[PDB]
């Protein structure tokens, strides 16, 4: 039998390749095609600012922060171009609350982020992995710890679970009009998603190239795959919520909860 | 750099042009998150590396979601598409295309006076924004602020909901 | 660099695209109520300005954060003003 | 190596397009969207500007600038929403009353 | 290489089509074996329950709706043939109107059915219908010097 | 530089009011009362006149880059603060009858006054930004305030279209200034090549659709038509009020407008109100829409004024003094346009042929039409001549013939329509915030008399004013 996990997706990736495409009648053409890859591409190039190494570092550009929250952003079009290209009202409302949800819950990783990078207090991604040396950047901040894992696994990850289906009735999951390898294309770009908000946290929050008694690339991989493992096991106990209360613990109990974290970090900092 | 300026002008050129020439609306917000997408590659192409990141996570990342909100909503594609392209004829284009060109040109005229003193692109950090933000430019953001707050009551206001 | 990375992921995309083809009126109450969205359009610029807020708070030192206090504190207002007026509520 | 001339007539040509869409098309959501263009065309302007002189005097306003179409374009969209919602036409032409 | 037939063996998408009666140990297999089944978007349809002549034209919908490699498990008697109701009413099988692939006698059949269902059908798609010269053997004949060498069984008046 | 106390003394009308506007907003979602929301944001406005006597106690001093307070501006935030008092007054009585969300009136009305006090407050380009987009945004919601109606909301969607585009010019406009100067600063300004003018040019359009000059007038008509009349109060007087001055203060610092490049072409936009302002204002036989069209020709005079503001000091105070003036005229006339309409009644019948009788039906208010009215023409005995007859001294001061003929025979043409409003509220006929409605524009009818027949105070307070 297959001893390796990611076997699995690899067969599926197989799978998905070498399927027969229909056109779609009633339909626009240009979104049907550009719609993948708005949710491909954003968590693709959402991996192009870890450092991965200091002398194999991907890009050494002076702004990498904005660059995430800007994927984050992104995002959204691809739901809503999806939405639209699905061309029945039930897929195009099952986009938009879904839509609405993720633009609900987008709110907090940019905040949440804003202490990091002020306890850090540069974008340049080499000061933020210098500045893990001794003391990470997760021991005070639990509740922005939190928060932001809160926002990372709600941006599009399945944790809403209100993706291809609708606690709603008239409408309908908007992953029904999509047959084809762009089907195929959503689930290798939500896997690139996970691992690269893993390896994001890690190298933001925690430490990355200490190095303490191994080589620390290593180090880097095993912690993300510890992390790996832990974002599963949380993902398949978290439960499906429903809409209703995710729209309650919303808005309204972290808005708060970050506006005191930066009111902590400001005046500790100084 | 000169070639790489160029180009980027001349797809933001094309992509004004293009949303400016079509009828359906989301082909024209497509092109328009191009253009967006395009002016942001020349913020970072001239230095202003905290304007580019700073156009897309908000100008380019909220308020057209919010256009394609509305527009997605109010499902006017498949309705009311003959009459506005027998309305919209070249003839008709033609009428104030000339007269904005005049402005064009007498803008050209105007600019082209000066000389040029030709500048490189100097890369502005954040640490200095975060001063002048913050040397006179206080009461500016304390009334943006006050902005903002007027924009959410007007906009709750004018936007009222009812039981339709 | 970056540019590399760019060039080789639009090539990737060009190739697996390729490769793939080569394989073979009327709403009434429905949607409406998008305010949460519209929410966010105007607190996303809200939240801009602390994005430019992060970068230098040390030199801005005890104005600095009498100013933000004040700045989130007119924020928290609006929101709690939104919740109490019954705007920010369970929505379709 | 690009001086100021290139990047203003590029600001330029955007300005008058966006005024171009305001002025000949019939539904308001593409006035809106012609305002919103020339918006950031002279935000465009007011950038290069700024980082023409090599200080920190083009990200000061920009963020306001950008804070205006924010709240502008929301009150214009709840302007729309509540123009649908009364009349199920959407020209201009409907709201046309009191002429002279 | 091969590749491919490894690809389509070792992941499948199941479309689950229990009807009335017969899904309640499909779901108990399912539940232990496995909201990802979705419409359009699977290659493996297990009809289930009793084909009815009013209820056809849906099956027949969702048969079209699949891909072009369209997989089918016929389970219980009701799906295989018409079963225990021929009567004017129920249509006598769902091989009438679709072509099908495996079949698993029983009503209802069992989750271990399900199992071996599984294993009949990637040792199917692993020779290439999947006929290739070598499913001329049967299960009434692979293992029928097994079944007739049983002498004793347990006698009923036992738990 | 840093916060000193003195700054703070000095802030204290942009404080107090935006304290104001928190503890409206707060009072709103704990109660959403009318009656509360009144008297809260009445009382921060009050309380903003009262700290302009504190400010006084402070000198010409600098704040920020961004602003400068001079004895100018406080006679400027007085101006608005009043107009902001007199159209919370005047929108109780019409909110009366209105059917829902009664209470966010006065949040907007705050609002717009933050953004009137400034631009009461400017010297650096920037502040001047802060404060037009401050004040339309109540401005672009007020007009569509009640927006039941089919007018309210088609005056609001001209508006808001207009009133961005303005702005859109006035942005564009003012970097094109700044790519020849090194800073945006009033003073730092000018520091006659063509891009800078250019970019003035550009800022004039941006600045001309809120004074409503000669070819951007075309939204003074509709939404005076289309907004309440307690809008309409605000929107006449407030904002072009607040406006003036920040335009007036520009020319007077930036030494580019010392050159008479920019001299010719404001005073051709001055000849042109006048005229195209007072030969179609006759025609009209709606009061809202004669007020829209008379204040095309008052901000006119304002700029016959303004373009000899570089000979001859005497020209600081002939702005102010028809400031105020005009102010007093706009408030009395606006408001008894909105003090018939006690409730709410849907859309309001206000026209010049529903204002027959209006003496046998109420003969106070009649009176106080009449005198307002008197004294927006030109007629003696009223503050309007006498800042009538300062324009027209500037004009003879700077020798600009062609202006002070115009102001005259533009005179001569506007009498004719000021004259029927007098005298058709003297043919044949066809609650206790009420009460204060009226003592309001009574009051303003006691002022305009006495300051027309004794202007001597007024001109104290304005010299007192005046750097
Ligand atoms: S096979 Fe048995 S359980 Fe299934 S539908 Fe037929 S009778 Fe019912």
């Amino acid at each position: 039998v297959g001893w390796g996990g990611s076997l699995q997706l690899v067969a599926d990736m197989i799978k998905m390749f070498f399927k027969e495409d229909w056109i779609p009648k009633f339909s626009d053409r240009v979104i049907f095609t550009l719609a993948p890859m708005i949710a491909f591409t954003s968590l693709l190039l959402a991996f192009a600012i870890v450092p991965v190494s200091p002398g194999w570092v991907v890009a050494d550009l002076n702004i990498g922060i904005l660059f995430f929250l800007m994927m984050a952003g992104l995002a959204v079009y691809a739901v809503l171009f999806a939405g639209w290209s699905s061309n029945n009202k039930y897929s195009l409302l099952g986009a938009m609350r879904a839509s609405a949800q993720t633009l609900s819950y987008e709110v907090f990783l940019g905040l949440s982020l804003m202490g990091v990078v002020a306890q850090a207090g540069s974008f340049n991604m080499t000061d933020i992995v210098n500045s893990q040396a001794h003391v990470w950047n997760v021991i005070p901040q639990f509740f922005g710890f939190i928060t932001f894992a809160i926002a990372g696994v709600a941006v599009c990850h399945r944790h809403p679970f209100d993706q291809p289906e609708a606690e709603q009735e008239l409408a309908d999951g908007y992953h029904i009009e999509y047959s084809g390898m762009k089907f195929g294309l959503f689930f290798v770009g939500e896997y690139i998603g996970i691992v690269t908000i893993s390896a994001l946290m890690v190298t933001l929050f925690f430490g990355g190239w200490q190095g303490p008694l191994l080589p620390p690339f290593i180090w880097f991989a095993l912690k993300t795959a510890f992390f790996m493992m832990m974002f599963i096991l949380i993902r398949a106990s978290l439960p499906r919520p429903r809409y209703d209360q995710v729209m309650s613990f919303g808005w309204k109990i972290c808005l708060p909860l970050t506006l005191i974290n930066l009111l902590v970090t400001a005046a500790v900092i100084l | 750099m000169e070639f790489a300026f160029y180009i980027c002008g001349l797809i933001a050129i094309l992509a004004t042009l293009r949303v400016i020439t079509h009828t359906n609306p989301v082909h024209a917000l497509l092109y328009l998150i191009i253009s967006l997408l395009a002016i942001s590659g020349v913020f970072f192409s001239l230095g202003a590396y905290f304007a580019g990141a700073l156009e897309i996570i908000v100008y380019a990342g909220a308020i057209m979601v919010l256009f394609v909100f509305v527009v997605m909503m109010l499902n006017l594609g498949g309705s009311e598409i003959e009459q506005e392209r027998q309305w919209l004829k070249p003839q008709v284009w033609i009428g104030p295309a000339i007269l904005s060109a005049i402005m064009l040109v007498v803008i050209v005229y105007a600019i082209l006076g000066v000389n040029d003193q030709g500048i490189d692109g100097t890369p502005i950090s954040a640490k200095a924004v975060g001063i002048t933000l913050f040397g006179p430019y206080v009461l500016a953001v304390e009334l943006a602020s006050m902005l903002l707050l007027a924009g959410l009551v007007v906009a709750f206001h004018v936007g009222r909901e009812e039981r339709a | 660099a970056f540019a590399i990375f760019l060039i080789v992921a639009i090539g990737l995309c060009c190739l697996m695209l390729v490769g793939g083809w080569f394989l073979g009126a009327r709403l009434r109450l429905s949607a409406k109520f998008y305010l949460v969205a519209m929410f966010f359009v105007i607190f996303d610029v809200e939240a801009l300005y602390l994005f430019a807020w992060s970068t230098s708070i040390r030199e801005s030192g005890w104005v600095g954060f009498v100013e933000a206090a004040i700045f989130i504190f007119v924020l928290l207002a609006g929101l709690v003003y939104l919740v109490r007026i019954g705007a920010l509520d369970w929505t379709p | 190596m690009i001086p100021l001339q290139h990047g203003l007539i590029l600001a330029a040509i955007l300005f008058v397009l966006g005024l171009t869409g305001l002025v000949i098309r019939r539904n308001l959501l593409f006035m809106l969207i012609g305002l919103e263009i020339m918006i950031n065309a002279s935000a465009l302007a007011f950038v290069v500007a700024g980082s023409y002189w090599g200080q920190t005097d083009g990200q000061v306003m920009y963020i306001l600038a950008i804070s205006l179409a924010a709240a502008e374009a929301s009150i214009g969209l709840a302007l729309l929403l509540q123009l649908h919602r009364r009349r199920q036409n959407l020209n201009i032409d409907s709201v046309s009353e009191m002429r002279g | 290489n091969d590749m491919v037939n490894w690809g389509r063996k070792n992941s499948i998408w199941p479309y689950n089509f229990g009807l009335s009666c017969c899904y309640v140990e499909m779901v108990t297999s399912f539940t232990a074996v496995h909201l990802r089944a979705s419409p359009r978007q699977a290659d493996l349809m297990v009809v289930a329950g009793t084909c009815f002549t009013k209820m056809a034209p849906v099956i027949q919908r969702l048969y079209d709706q699949m891909l072009e490699p369209k997989w089918v498990i016929s389970m219980g008697a009701c799906a295989n043939s018409g079963g225990m109701y021929d009567i004017y009413s129920v249509v006598q099988g769902v091989d009438k109107f679709i072509p099908v692939d495996v079949y698993i006698p029983g009503c209802p059949p069992r989750p271990e059915a399900y199992m071996q269902a599984l294993m009949l059908l990637q040792e199917s798609i692993g020779k290439e219908q999947g006929v290739y010269r070598a499913n001329m053997q049967s299960e009434r004949e692979r293992k029928r010097g097994e079944r007739i060498a049983v002498t004793n069984l347990r006698t009923p008046d036992e738990i | 530089m840093t916060i000193t106390p003195q700054n703070l003394i000095a802030l204290l009308p942009l404080l107090i009011v935006g304290l104001t506007v928190v503890v409206v907003m707060l009072s709103i979602a704990w109660r959403r009362n009318h009656f509360l929301n009144a008297t809260l944001s009445v009382i921060g406005l009050n309380a903003a006149l009262v700290s302009l006597w504190f400010v006084g106690q402070a000198g010409a001093m600098d704040v920020t880059p961004l602003m400068r307070v001079d004895g100018f501006a406080m006679l400027y935030t007085g101006l608005v603060l009043l107009a902001s008092l007199a159209t919370c007054t005047f929108a109780y009585p019409w909110l009366e009858g209105y059917n829902d969300n009664k209470d966010e009136f006065y949040l907007l009305v705050l609002i717009a006054a933050l953004g009137g006090i400034l631009l009461a407050n400017a010297n650096h380009l920037a502040s001047l930004f802060l404060g037009i987009e401050l004040i339309s945004l109540p401005l672009f919601g007020l007009v569509g305030y009640a927006f039941r109606q089919k007018r309210s909301l088609e005056a609001s969607i001209k508006y808001t279209i207009l009133s961005a585009a303005a702005s859109s010019f006035l942005l564009f406009g003012m970097a094109l200034v700044y790519a020849q100067s090194g800073d945006l600063s009033f003073v730092a300004l000018g520091k006659n090549e063509p891009l800078l003018l250019a970019g003035f040019g550009l800022m004039i359009v941006g600045l001309g659709f809120k004074l409503s000059l000669v070819p951007f007038h075309l939204w003074t008509p509709d939404v005076y038509q289309g907004a309440p009349a307690p809008v309409s109060t605000f929107l006449a007087t407030a904002s072009k009020i607040a406006i003036f001055g920040v335009v007036m203060r520009l020319f007077l610092y930036a030494p580019v407008g010392d050159s008479e490049a920019i001299r010719v072409v404001l005073a051709i936009i001055a000849f042109a109100s006048i005229i195209f302002g007072n030969l179609m204002a006759l025609s009209q036989t709606n009061i809202k829409r004669l007020l829209g069209y008379s204040s095309i020709s008052h901000l006119g005079y304002l700029l016959v004024a303004l373009i000899a503001l570089q000979t001859g000091e005497m020209s600081m105070e002939a702005v102010g003094v028809y400031l105020a003036g005009y102010l007093f005229s706009s408030l009395g006339a606006f408001g008894v346009v909105s003090l018939m309409s006690s409730p709410y009644r849907g859309p309001d019948a206000d026209s010049l042929f529903s204002y027959r009788g209006l003496f046998w039906h109420r003969p106070i208010l009649a009176a106080v039409m009449t005198v307002m009215m008197l004294s927006l023409a030109g007629i003696p005995m009223t503050l309007g001549f006498i800042g009538k007859f300062y324009v027209l001294a500037v004009g003879v001061q700077a020798h600009l013939w062609w202006l002070v003929g115009a102001v005259v025979v533009g005179s001569a043409i506007g009498l004719y329509y000021y004259l029927r409003v007098a005298v058709s509220l003297y043919l044949h006929a066809p609650n206790w915030q009420y009460s204060a409605g009226g003592i309001v524009v009574l009051i303003s009818a006691l002022l305009v008399l006495v300051l027309g027949v004794w202007p001597q105070p007024l001109i104290s307070i304005v010299r007192l004013a005046m750097p």
